[PDB]
RNA sequence: AGACUCUGGCAUGCUAACUAGUUACGCGACCGGUCGGCGUAACUUCUUAGAGGGACAAGUGGCGUUCAG
């Protein structure tokens, strides 16, 4: 059958990881920006690249891949990663402890705190 | 008395050599009664048989 | 009438039945199954893709935490949830629906949470499977606007809501009678029967426990009163030193663990469907076992393949020819 | 007011890429094509067919981008990927010259209601004047554009001769003749540029590409005016010559603008099929807008003119 | 090994060809036509020999851990 070479899919990635604003879905006109992008002395691996480059953005612009890092998810996932909310997840109203846990807590002087909750096990 | 045959789906390849064809023909009789035979030669799906025998049931088991 | 998944999961033709049929476009993209999306590809089209106001999001979702069930929901699954909330503001009164629901009445009962009770076929002391009673099979039976959900976690927010809903049955639906699971350290409950470690404390701690949702409104979970399930039997056990590499298989104690992958080959996984039209032509009555692979030779087994084999306690007695994979 | 569906156009293998409308005559219309073919169309508006082809103008050896007519109905002119500038005659159905000059894919062709003005911009980051007869006037390179040079086209006003040259350099550019000095540096683009159309009165001028926000700047003062976003990217861009009327091809779709409020007029889309759901719908490359006022011609990846009509009510 | 290069298939697009050919036009021969008869204005269809294109699993559908294929 018909297999991908190394270099093509590394070069492909770099075409991607690079200007990926340039490149689109029609498969010519991503041959010709590669040929005005990279040092390609092969006109067939050329092709090669952009078919390659095609088909990763085809399937790039319905979800993310697993390989490379583009210019806009790099925010993007900056973004969704120094998220906070507003209200701190630990600050709980009330808390469900157990008896043995409230004992514990007891023999560590904090018998003192109010917002445990000590449910038995029905 | 000669009965008329269709092909409702193309199995595989049955014989020693793999010359016979295994095939599932529906009736042109109306009846829904599928019965798998063998064939000699080229069969598409879509064939039209004249089977000799209509009682005869081909290797099932 | 909102579509969940599980409408066209089940082959619910009630096309008929609504006229304000409206889906979520992510729930009908999300199924895998070819017969469902051939179904999707003929039906006479009267079903229209809708989009709720964030607005109706947050709503949902602010006392979707409040009930417990926002872990065990899914995005679409909000997404659904609020098409109905939205769709039932635009037609009919906002006012009907209560905003935050009920405090839950903890009821307790000695019978053990493996009871086969509300399984069909099983009878007690008559209770038959008939070519009468399998269309009858669904849940616990009883205007303009409901639900097609199949998923219980969607019908408790739902019906906590008071929001109208039914299944794939025609009439709506008043009592749901399921199982959810309680961790019996940190006390989270969790709607999703297929998990084995809470989503809080991450121990393998999750016990079922029964509950019933009211048209009304109301909650109520039936405890086991049973020294069989709380009994810290085989639990404390000597485990083996960590192994890493291709073919060591740990043993299991994180949701979140890496393991190494070890899939069964395609003739070993194959299982012999004998209402194939094709069957009889095939050679053997049974599909042949794989014993040339390397899967075969490693004694890689199915998730399903050794169950009763992991309930045993580790500190017993296996007999003495035996070793356990 | 609506736009509905009056017809469809079949007659290309490769995609519609750009349609010429002649304001001479309201019943012959041209149209470019992938397939290396550039069809004058012999228009009947029956039920069974809106137009039928008359002559296909074969003679380029590769993608055919953007065709122009002239100010009369005998004159055509296209610019092709293989570098080739091809001056037609429409009477014929044959070339009368060929303008020989780029290197690199030949992507937008410029025509003047004088006529004897000819602008070509082509990805050899380079803009050509041409005369008729096929002399080289004045090659423009010092600082024309960093990338491709996309759209070019002129100002179709007795006020100054001016070209607009927009590229994927994320720069609007502005020349005026005789100098071949840069007026105006446009900056305010999000990725590459498409298309460049130039207002029927010769005013404003509107810019897009990949943001899939049309920018509208002014010829006379050098000023931004208005922002109109879409949902996807634009592919082409298009005036009303009665209307006052900025319609815009997006992504699968076409969207209509009113100017005067802002306001969004309908958006221009037919497909029934829900079967193909992981399959992406055929974009639309080309649009023109008749001489009528009435008819729009619309070139698409489908490899299908569709035309629009309005039907008041 | 693959990759690299050539080669072949394709161009009524291009570059040319007094050792390639065609068309038209003159003269002649023959019965308004036939002529591998002869003489320069048409430039490449045939012939040649080069450049540049052109195919990359490009697109659609099915199958696929939904990826490699
Ligand atoms: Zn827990």
């Amino acid at each position: 059958g018909r297999v991908r070479t190394k270099t093509v899919k590394k070069a492909a990635r770099v075409i991607i990881e690079k200007y990926y604003t340039r490149l689109g879905n029609d498969f010519h006109t991503n041959k010709r920006v590669c040929e005005e992008i990279a040092i390609i002395p092969s006109k067939k691996l050329r092709n090669k690249i952009a078919g390659y480059v095609t088909h990763l953005m085809k399937r790039i612009q319905r979800g993310p891949v697993r390989g490379i890092s583009i210019k806009l998810q790099e925010e993007e996932r900056e973004r969704r990663d120094n998220y906070v909310p507003e209200v701190s997840a630990l600050d709980q109203e009330i808390i469900e402890v157990d008896p043995d846990t409230k004992e514990m807590l007891k023999l560590l002087d904090f018998g003192s705190l109010s917002n445990l909750q000590v449910t038995q096990p029905t | 008395p000669i009965k008329l045959a269709r092909v409702t789906k193309v199995l595989g390849r049955t014989g020693s050599q793999g010359q016979c064809t295994q095939v599932r023909v529906e009736f042109m009789d109306d009846t829904s009664r599928s019965i798998i035979r063998n064939v000699k030669g080229p069969v598409r799906e879509g064939d039209v048989l004249t089977l000799l025998e209509s009682e005869r049931e081909a290797r099932r088991l | 009438v909102v579509a969940d998944a599980g409408a066209f999961l089940r082959h619910a033709a009630l096309q008929d039945i609504g006229k304000n049929i409206y889906t979520i476009r992510e729930v009908v993209t999300e199924i895998r199954d070819k017969a469902t999306r051939r179904r999707l590809a003929v039906l006479p089209y009267e079903l229209r893709f809708k989009e709720p106001l964030p607005e109706y999001v947050r709503l949902v979702t602010e006392f979707s935490k409040k009930t417990g069930d926002y872990p065990s929901l899914s995005a679409t699954d909000i997404q659904v949830l609020a098409l109905t909330y939205q769709l039932e503001a635009e037609f009919v009164g906002v006012s009907h629906l209560k905003q935050e629901p009920q405090k839950v009445k903890v009821s307790s009962s000695i019978q053990h949470p493996e009871t086969p009770l509300h399984i069909s076929g099983f009878h007690l002391p008559g209770g038959w499977i008939t070519p009468s009673n399998i269309k009858q099979i669904q849940q616990e039976l009883e205007v303009r606007v409901g639900c097609l959900t199949t998923d219980f976690a969607m019908q408790n927010v739902l019906l906590q809501m008071g929001l109208h809903v039914l299944a794939v049955n025609g009439m709506l639906i008043r009592e749901a009678r399921s199982y959810i699971l309680r961790c019996h350290g940190c006390f989270k409950t969790t709607s999703d029967m297929s998990r084995v470690f809470c989503s809080h404390c991450g121990n393998k701690t999750l016990k079922k426990v029964s509950v019933t949702v009211s048209d009304d409104g109301t909650l109520h979970m039936h405890f086991s009163r049973n020294p069989k399930v709380l009994n810290p039997r085989g639990l404390r056990y000597s485990l083996p030193t960590p192994k890493g590499g291709k073919y060591a298989i740990n043993p299991h104690l994180t949701e979140d663990q890496r393991f190494p992958q070890l899939r069964l080959s395609q003739k070993a996984r194959q299982k012999t469907n004998v209402f194939a039209p094709d069957y009889i032509a095939g050679v053997s009555p049974f599909v042949e076992n794989d014993i040339s692979s390397r899967s075969a030779t490693l004694q890689v087994r199915d998730s399903t393949l050794g169950a009763g084999r992991r309930r045993l306690n580790p500190n017993a007695s296996r007999k003495k020819f035996v070793k356990k994979r | 007011e609506q736009m509905t569906l009056r017809g469809t156009l079949k007659g290309h293998n490769g995609w519609v890429t750009q349609i010429a409308t002649t304001p001479q005559f309201p019943d012959m219309i041209l149209s470019a094509s992938r397939d290396k073919t550039i069809i004058m169309w012999k228009l009947t508006r029956d039920e069974t067919n809106y137009g039928i082809p008359q002559r296909a103008l074969r003679g380029h050896s590769h993608f055919v981008s953007d065709v122009v007519i002239s100010s009369d109905g005998q004159f055509a002119l296209s610019g092709s990927w293989d570098g080739t500038l091809r001056l037609w005659d429409l009477t014929t159905g044959t070339t009368t010259r060929r303008f020989v000059g780029h290197t690199k894919d030949v992507l937008s062709v410029a025509f003047s209601s004088d006529n004897r003005q000819i602008v070509s911009g082509s990805r050899d980051k380079t803009i050509k004047l041409w005369n008729t007869l096929g002399v080289c006037k004045y090659t423009v390179q010092d600082e024309s554009h960093s990338e491709w040079v996309s759209c070019v086209r002129f100002s179709p006003n007795s006020s100054n001769p001016i070209i607009v040259s927009c590229g994927w350099d994320k720069l609007v550019k502005v020349w005026n003749l005789a100098n071949c000095k840069l007026k105006t540096n446009h900056i305010g683009h999000t990725g590459y540029l498409n298309t460049v159309t130039v207002s029927p009165d010769g005013s404003l001028c509107a810019s897009g590409g990949k943001d899939g926000q049309a920018m509208l700047w002014d010829l006379n003062e050098g000023k931004h005016l208005y922002t109109l976003d879409g949902g996807d990217i634009i592919n082409a861009l298009c005036f009303s010559p009665n209307r006052y009327w900025l319609c815009a091809a997006t992504g699968p779709s076409i969207k209509i603008w009113d100017l005067e409020g802002k306001i969004i007029v309908d958006e221009l889309k037919q497909e029934v099929i829900s079967t193909s759901s992981k399959a992406e719908p055929p974009q639309c490359t080309s649009l023109a807008w008749s001489a009528d006022g009435q008819t729009l011609f619309a070139g698409y990846t489908d490899n299908l003119v569709r035309v629009w009509q309005v039907t008041i009510g």
